[PDB]
């Protein structure tokens, strides 16, 4: 099992997802077509502000 | 390019915080288990396994 | 002074260069819904109107 974790803006959350594209999803982060695994986001205002 | 963030901004300008999960579903000795106990063994005998 | 909903406001685009990434920061918004046609495949389009 791996655990990648790091921090995004909201609107590009949509971006974590097998066959996107994007400013994330081109340069930063890219998930295989055939992904098996699962995906956890929660908001952090409080924290990362 | 610095990504700086505040609690003004609305929803979708606020910070979001990822984690992924990778599993390995393939066949190969198992490492990494569910809590399920084991219980012993019986051969030549129609059994559910 | 975005109008009422029974009075709705039409605005037409003509001749230019779309480019549907610079728009995910005029809005607050999280995800673009669409139906006909996926949101990451729109900057290699070109449409009539």
């Amino acid at each position: 099992v791996y655990a990648d974790s790091f921090v995004i803006r909201g609107n590009e959350v949509s971006q974590i997802a097998p066959g996107q594209t994007g400013n994330i999803a081109d340069y930063n982060y890219k998930l295989p077509d055939d992904f098996t695994g699962c995906v956890i986001a929660w908001n952090s205002n409080k924290l990362d502000s | 390019q610095s990504y700086g963030f505040r609690p003004t901004y609305g929803v979708g300008h606020q910070p979001y915080r990822v984690v992924v999960l990778s599993f390995e579903l393939l066949h190969a000795p198992a490492t990494v288990c569910g809590p399920k106990k084991s219980t012993n063994l019986v051969k030549n005998k129609c059994v559910n396994f | 002074r975005f109008a009422s909903v029974y009075a709705w406001n039409r605005k037409r685009i003509s001749n230019c260069v779309a480019d549907y990434s610079v728009l995910y920061n005029f809005a607050p918004f999280f995800a673009f819904k669409c139906y006909g046609v996926s949101p990451t495949k729109l900057n290699d389009l070109c449409f009539t109107n």
